[PDB]
């Protein structure tokens, strides 16, 4: 019984997802929702992310030439720039600043309306909410979070580049010419995943928290707590699964 | 296990099990669908420096 | 493009020379 | 505008951290309730443990991450018994910091955001001033009391959770000798590392406290604009904490690195 | 407003789709040049 | 204006129930009304009426199907029917008051856009809003979104329309306002009206049929004359809005002449069939309810 309660939860999250793919795969597209849900979450998890990921990758590539530095290997530095950024900087950033702005937005978004009788006045007038509400915002997430991870990728690396060499006097032409011995195709496509899989799990999250929404004072307040939580958990599990499949293949071995 | 199983330097297969029968080990390897004769040489050997 | 030989070739700005 | 705004935020600021003797002599009972809630979570998310559980979670799958990829790729190189010398200065230096501080702005933060915001909206705060409270006083520099004392137990666990996490990925699951790993993490790792990263997590954590109180204490639009709010209040927390780690690792071991290896 | 929201979507899905490829192309090392083929016998590829 | 039947509703949130056992048959094309005191659950009843919620037992019988057995692919033509005002009117903020209206035009119907004009400057200035379509529900105020939601409720014609608080956040005179115009829109459309709410302005003057919940029970439905010259000791407390009475404190201690339609509007039907109905009726009320109801026809 004490299972129990959480499971229902968990069941309406699954059947909600289901009838998402089946209104995707079956039901006409919605291309202005995607469209405004996808200008909506640019808008709103764009800046945070650079602001987010510079300072996080100037820190690491620091860390990187200091012990490396000290170790006395300082030329193959960029290859851990490289091999940080694209496997776990770039979806980690995208995990940290897309459950916290997009996933939150779209729970409140999704709370408004139900609080407001929305998603009822959708139901009476015979309309299905699930086909032309959270299809499109699913969409938009993976989207959204595709392109964000490849412009964290770029930007880290960019920034560490400019970092290491023109503060911590490293070379640049190792730096450059070491960034494929440890990344290769099975590192950036394993990075694609990592990001499609992120920003489809935390737009279903935040759909699915959103239209259960509590009303009451403090019920979607409560409900954006509990999907941020949720979307932080779910995609540091999914980031060591897909981490653990990843080095499996590998471009070392 | 896992290391690198080869025919004239290119990669055919990987190291799959290493038992002890009685004073010899029996490795056990993958060939990848390739076809050896009954009178081959295995040899382990050192790839590199670092001891791979 | 059609003389793109890689990230590690193409000239970087800064340094001596 | 922009000065105007920076202006109330630190008069926000200011005014709760001046508070804060008077937060201690006159509320102790709410200190101690308060730091209660946020050890041990609010809501529905108090029945699986609250905050230690996600911090928890969290820190063990950053050292698992941690553990994996390193040993991946050193045994790829093929020096993989320094392991346990990475993980360490993986956890301290970068890792474990960044991750404690976005589990706690999480968890903690958004619940104050949204605790805040509901008093805000329910005329709570309203009903503290008529009834002659500093409501600044009684609730922003409470919680940052309770989050100062809160702070330093959970920073000790999520450390502990993010070296046992590495370790056990290590030394189990990759079958590497306990004693390699054990005298690599001993030997490379420095107390002082500890100590300054403690001091960082208590800095940021002082950061995200007020920020996430300074977003629920002027809240407004009824229950919608709650979660409007601890959005907003979430990307700030994310960009300080960044920010507060990446400070104070370039000015700890910018000129010494401290850590030898070589002669 | 659809429009202008379909113009600012198409130029940043440009740029970032752009930046995306462009991390393929340079961890795949990927060329773009004309090429003939030719063939070679080893005794040993010593892990080509 | 179709009947709604209900028999043996009942509902549950949890291990309480909301209310048990609620069967009334709602007539056809005459406005009623459902009452009682705050925290009786009369919004739940509102909302399962039309599907939104699913009620525990009993049954909805509108026309001969039962809507709580019958498959969610045949609800898309039962609510073709219906035109529900909320209580703040659920409007969509994201388009404008226009859009809004022409919303479930362009959802269901197929015709042209200057069809689509015509019908919903018809509506918009039926409810007062003739110059009122470029607005969007965040700037208007909350009697022009009840306006503006009973507007997009009228452009499919409907047969039911369930009205929901409509007292909710008004002063007595722009409640009078929306309850004239409700009186008006059944006179010309005939339409089962159905208002839940606990204002006692409005269950004087407004509604021909009238039925009250109190404890998880209803405990009478009937027409306006009937109610009114009730001796229930529940009902005629309430009724009155009296302090002695089962009614107490709070949740945990528990004739007039009526509205007519406005000079020019068709004459209301619903009259004649509510005063039918009330002769039969009053051939089993008491002899002080008769007499009672004998003088107010005979007027």
């Amino acid at each position: 019984g004490q299972l129990e309660k959480p499971l229902a939860t968990v069941g309406g999250f699954f059947k909600m997802s289901v009838m998402t793919g089946k209104a995707l795969f079956t039901r006409p597209f919605q291309w202005k929702e995607f469209v405004l849900q996808s200008w909506f979450l640019i808008r709103v998890a764009f800046l945070p992310t650079l602001a987010v990921s510079i300072p996080l990758t100037v820190l690491i590539i620091f860390t990187l030439n200091i012990l490396l530095a000290e170790f006395g290997a300082a030329d193959v530095s960029g290859a851990g720039a490289a091999l940080g950024a694209v496997t776990q900087l770039g979806p980690l950033v995208t995990v940290l600043v897309v459950a916290g702005a997009g996933s939150t937005a779209i729970c409140a978004d999704l709370g408004a309306r139900t609080v407001r009788e929305e998603i009822d006045a959708l139901e009476v007038l015979g309309i299905d909410p699930i086909e032309r509400l959270v299809v499109p915002r699913v969409v938009a997430s993976t989207f959204v979070a595709f392109m964000l991870n490849g412009a964290v990728i770029t930007i880290g690396l960019v920034g560490g580049f400019f970092f290491g060499v023109y503060i911590q006097n490293v070379s640049a032409g190792a730096y450059v010419s070491t960034l494929t011995l440890l990344t290769g195709f099975p590192e950036v496509l394993i990075s694609v995943v990592k990001a499609t899989l992120f920003g489809m799990i935390a737009g279903l999250v935040g759909c699915y928290r959103g239209l259960t929404v509590a009303g009451g004072s403090k019920g979607v307040g409560t409900a954006v707590n509990e999907t941020l939580v949720l979307c932080v958990v779910a995609l540091f599990a999914v980031n060591v699964v897909l981490t653990t499949i990843g080095v499996r293949f590998g471009t070392g071995r | 296990i896992g290391d690198k199983v080869r025919i004239a330097g290119m990669d055919v297969g990987n190291v799959k099990s290493m038992e002890i029968d009685g004073d010899k080990v029996v490795i056990g390897y993958t060939l990848g669908g390739r076809t050896i004769g009954t009178e081959s040489r295995a040899a382990i050997r050192t790839d590199t420096i670092l001891g791979r | 493009c059609g003389q793109w030989r890689g990230i590690a070739n193409v000239p970087l700005p800064g340094g001596p020379g | 505008r922009f000065l105007d705004s920076m202006g109330h935020v630190a008069w926000f600021v200011v005014q709760a951290i001046v508070h804060v003797p008077h937060a201690f002599r006159h509320y102790r009972r709410e200190s101690l309730r308060l730091v209660a809630e946020i050890g041990m979570g609010t809501g529905a998310m108090a029945v699986i443990g609250g905050t230690v559980a996600i911090i928890g979670f969290v820190t063990l799958s950053a050292g698992s991450l941690i553990a994996i990829q390193g040993f991946a790729s050193l045994g790829n190189i093929g020096v993989e018994a320094f392991t346990g010398f990475f993980a360490a200065l993986a956890n301290i230096r970068v890792v474990a910091p960044v991750v404690t501080g976005q589990a706690l702005a999480a968890t903690v933060g958004a619940g104050a955001t949204a605790e805040l915001g509901a008093m805000r909206i329910s005329e709570e705060v309203d009903a503290l001033e008529v009834m002659g409270i500093k409501s600044i006083s009684y609730l922003v520099s409470t919680r940052i009391m309770a989050g100062a004392i809160v702070i330093i137990p959970l920073y000790a666990m999520a450390i502990l959770l993010s070296f046992m996490s590495a370790q056990l990925v290590t030394t189990i699951f990759y079958s590497q000798s306990v004693g390699t790993y054990e005298h690599y993490f001993h030997t490379f790792l420095r107390v002082d590392d500890v100590m300054w990263s403690f001091l960082e997590v208590i800095i940021m954590s002082v950061i995200v406290m007020l920020n996430h109180c300074y977003f629920g204490y002027f809240a407004s639009g009824g229950a919608v604009g709650v979660g409007e709010a601890v959005g907003r209040s979430m990307r700030t927390s994310l960009i300080a904490i960044v920010l507060v780690v990446l400070l104070a690792s370039l000015a700890l071991y910018g000129t010494d690195p401290n850590f030898n290896l070589t002669v | 407003s659809i429009k202008g929201t379909l113009f600012k979507l198409g130029i940043f899905s440009l740029v970032l789709l752009t930046f995306t490829a462009l991390i393929f192309v340079v961890f795949g090392q990927i060329r773009f040049n004309r090429t003939t083929e030719y063939s070679a016998i080893f005794k040993n590829v010593s892990g080509l | 204006g179709v009947q709604i039947d209900v028999t043996g509703l009942s509902k549950s949130f949890g291990s309480s129930k909301i209310w048990e056992d609620v069967t009334m048959s709602i007539p056809a094309g005459e406005v009623s009304v459902l009452l009682g005191p705050s925290g009786t659950g009369k919004s739940v009843f509102l909302k399962s009426l039309i599907g939104l919620l699913r009620p525990e037992r009993g049954s909805i019988v509108i026309d001969g199907t039962d809507i709580l057995q019958c498959s969610a692919k045949e609800l898309y033509e039962i609510r073709t029917l219906f035109g529900v005002l909320f209580q703040d009117g659920a409007l969509f903020g994201s388009m404008n008051i226009y859009d809004n209206t022409a919303f479930p035009l362009r959802e269901h119907t197929k015709k042209s856009e200057s069809e689509i004009r015509k019908i919903v400057m018809e509506k918009l200035d039926l409810v007062g809003m003739p110059n009122d379509g470029h607005k969007f529900p965040g700037e208007i105020s909350g009697g022009m979104r009840k306006r503006a939601g009973l507007a997009r409720a009228l452009v499919l014609d409907p047969e039911i329309i369930l009205c929901d608080e409509p007292d909710s956040g008004l002063d007595p005179v722009r409640t009078a306002y929306l309850s004239q115009l409700l009186i008006d829109i059944n006179a010309q459309i005939d339409a089962t009206v159905l208002i839940v709410t606990h204002n006692i302005n409005i269950a004087r003057t407004v509604p021909d049929n009238m039925g009250m919940l109190f404890r998880k029970q209803l405990v009478m439905f009937g027409p306006r004359e009937v109610l009114l010259t009730s001796e229930e000791p529940v009902v005629k407390q309430f009724l009155n809005g009296r302090r002695i009475g089962p009614i107490g404190m709070s949740e945990e201690k528990d004739v007039p002449p009526q509205l007519q339609a406005t000079p020019g509007m068709p004459e209301r039907k619903a009259v004649a069939r509510r005063k039918a109905r009330v002769r039969e009726i009053l051939h089993t009320l008491p002899p002080a309810a008769q007499a009672a109801i004998l003088e107010e026809l005979d007027r």
